[PDB]
């Protein structure tokens, strides 16, 4: 139960919370009962960048890349509506929340890769 | 006095000074590796190390 001054400029604040290696139950949907999610968030470890060869029939590869704007990726406080279709699937409908983030990461010999790294609608 | 083409033999009986140009050689020849290393550099595309 941590506190704003517990957190500021520790990064902690871009990090998704976590759960203990005990949670490996179940959630009951009830078919009747609506449901929503209260809290999405998603907490990006890697940026890979789909090379562009040079033949244009060899197989591209995603490559590792350096972010370079630092703890400022994540997605979160995002909510939405959790459907019970008929088929018993559950369908998320994103519907608000810090859905976006800018990202620079570097590739390999110095070119820049600005993407709006996002899960919007 | 001496030709220029014989500036340099001043140096056949001053080791010290020999040495001094010894070092300014070594320090050009290490300078020019330096900058030419820089200057590849500056123009090497990694791209492609297959054509
Ligand atoms: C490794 C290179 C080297 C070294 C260690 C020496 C060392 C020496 N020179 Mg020699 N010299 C050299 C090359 C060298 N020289 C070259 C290439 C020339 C033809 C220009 C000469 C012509 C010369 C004369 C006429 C004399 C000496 C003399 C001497 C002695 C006294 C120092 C001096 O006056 O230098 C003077 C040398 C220079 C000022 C070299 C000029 C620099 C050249 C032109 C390149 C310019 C440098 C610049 C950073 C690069 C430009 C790049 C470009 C894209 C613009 C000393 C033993 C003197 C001596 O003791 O006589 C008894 C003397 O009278 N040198
Ligand atoms: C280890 C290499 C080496 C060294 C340390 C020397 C040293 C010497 N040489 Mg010898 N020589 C050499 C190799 C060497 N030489 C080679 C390969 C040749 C055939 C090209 C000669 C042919 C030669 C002749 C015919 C004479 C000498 C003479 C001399 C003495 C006076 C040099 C002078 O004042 O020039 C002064 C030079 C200048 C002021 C300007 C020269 C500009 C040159 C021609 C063009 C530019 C050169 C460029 C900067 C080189 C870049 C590096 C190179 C490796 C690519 C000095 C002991 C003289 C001597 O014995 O006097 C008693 C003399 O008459 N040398
Ligand atoms: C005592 C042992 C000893 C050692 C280790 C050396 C080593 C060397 N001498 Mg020699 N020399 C010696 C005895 C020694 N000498 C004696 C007793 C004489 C008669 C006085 C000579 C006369 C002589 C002449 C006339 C010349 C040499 C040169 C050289 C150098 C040629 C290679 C070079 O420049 O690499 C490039 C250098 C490096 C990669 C870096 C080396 C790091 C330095 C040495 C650390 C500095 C430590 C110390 C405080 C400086 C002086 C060291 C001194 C023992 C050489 C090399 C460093 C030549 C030279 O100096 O050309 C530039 C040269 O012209 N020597
Ligand atoms: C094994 C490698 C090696 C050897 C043995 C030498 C030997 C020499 N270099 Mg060094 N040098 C080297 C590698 C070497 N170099 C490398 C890798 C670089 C970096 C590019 C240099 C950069 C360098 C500079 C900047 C200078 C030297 C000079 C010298 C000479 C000093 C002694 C002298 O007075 O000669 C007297 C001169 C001669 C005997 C004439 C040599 C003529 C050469 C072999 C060909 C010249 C071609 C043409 C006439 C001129 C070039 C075209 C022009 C349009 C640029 C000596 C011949 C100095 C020099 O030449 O002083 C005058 C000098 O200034 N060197
Ligand atoms: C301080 C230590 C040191 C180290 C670890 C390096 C390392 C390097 N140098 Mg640098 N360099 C140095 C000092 C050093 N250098 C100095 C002092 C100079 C000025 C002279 C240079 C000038 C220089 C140039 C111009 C270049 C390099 C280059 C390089 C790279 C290629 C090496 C190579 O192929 O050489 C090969 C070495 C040989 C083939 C040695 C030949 C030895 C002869 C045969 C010996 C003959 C006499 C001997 C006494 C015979 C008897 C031996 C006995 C055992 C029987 C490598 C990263 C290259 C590079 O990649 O640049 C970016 C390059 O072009 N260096
Ligand atoms: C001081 C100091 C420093 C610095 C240094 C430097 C910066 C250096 C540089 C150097 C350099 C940068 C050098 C360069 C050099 C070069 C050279 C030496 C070249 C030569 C050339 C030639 C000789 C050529 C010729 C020719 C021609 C031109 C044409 C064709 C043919 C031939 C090839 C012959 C430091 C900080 C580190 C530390 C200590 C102090
Ligand atoms: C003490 C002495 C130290 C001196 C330091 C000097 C070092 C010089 C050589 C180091 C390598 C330089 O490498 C440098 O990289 C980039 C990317 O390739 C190039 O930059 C070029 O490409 C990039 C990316 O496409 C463009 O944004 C830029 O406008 C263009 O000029 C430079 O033209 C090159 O010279
Ligand atoms: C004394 C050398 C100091 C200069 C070093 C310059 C940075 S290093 C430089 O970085 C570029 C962009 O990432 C690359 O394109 C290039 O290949 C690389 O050499």
């Amino acid at each position: 139960t941590l506190t704003y001054d517990d957190i500021v400029g520790t990064g902690l604040a871009n990090k998704c919370p976590t759960l203990d290696d005990t949670a490996r139950g179940a959630y009951p949907i009830d078919s009747s009962q609506t449901y929503r999610i209260a809290r999405l968030c998603l907490q990006p470890t890697t940026f890979l960048v789909k090379e562009e060869p040079k033949n244009k029939r060899q197989e591209a590869e995603f490559v590792p890349t350096k972010l370079v704007t630092r703890e400022t990726t994540s997605l979160d406080q995002i909510q939405g509506e959790l459907k019970v279709n008929s088929d018993g699937s559950l369908t998320f409908v994103e519907e608000d929340g810090i859905d976006f983030q800018p990202v620079t990461v570097q590739m390999a010999g110095g070119e820049r890769i600005p993407l709006l790294f996002t899960v919007k609608n | 006095g001496l030709p220029w083409y014989r500036v340099h033999t001043v140096l056949i009986n001053d080791p010290g000074r020999l040495i001094a140009a010894h070092l300014m050689h070594t320090a050009l020849v290490a300078g020019w590796a330096g900058s030419m290393a820089l200057y590849e550099l500056a123009t090497f595309d990694p791209s492609d190390p297959v054509l």
